[PDB]
C-alpha cells in the first residue's frame, strides 16, 4: 500500500489476473504531471522516430 | 503512482408512487363498547 502516495514520481504496475494472463498495467512517465504531454510513454516515442 | 479503468458503476430511480388521500377517511371518535387505547385512531376492515 506504500507507493500509493502520488508525491514522488509514477511506476509501471505488472498485475497478474484472473481470467486472463498477467497484465501489464502502467505506462504514464516519471514527469508526475497532469497536463504534458510527456506522460503515455508511447507519445514519448511516436515523436521520436518521426524525428528520425 | 498507478490506477486501474474504474468502471464506475451507477444507476437511477423511480417512483413518484405516493397517492394516498386519507382526507375521506372518517373517524369513529366514540367511547369504548363495553382492550384498547382511550387515545388511538383504529382502523376497521369491517364490522364482521
Amino acid at each position: 500500500q506504500a507507493l500509493l502516495d502520488n508525491q514522488g514520481v509514477s511506476c509501471n504496475l505488472i498485475r497478474s489476473f484472473v481470467g486472463k494472463g498477467v497484465r501489464l498495467w502502467g505506462c504514464r512517465t516519471l514527469l508526475n504531471e497532469e497536463n504534458t504531454a510527456w506522460r503515455y510513454i508511447q507519445i514519448r516515442l511516436l515523436v521520436s522516430s518521426v524525428e528520425h | 503512482t498507478m490506477v486501474l479503468p474504474g468502471v464506475s458503476y451507477n444507476e437511477t430511480l423511480l417512483t413518484q408512487a405516493s397517492n394516498d388521500d386519507p382526507v375521506t377517511m372518517p373517524l369513529f371518535i366514540g367511547y369504548t363498547p363495553p382492550p384498547v387505547t382511550v387515545m388511538q385512531p383504529v382502523s376497521v376492515g369491517s364490522l364482521t
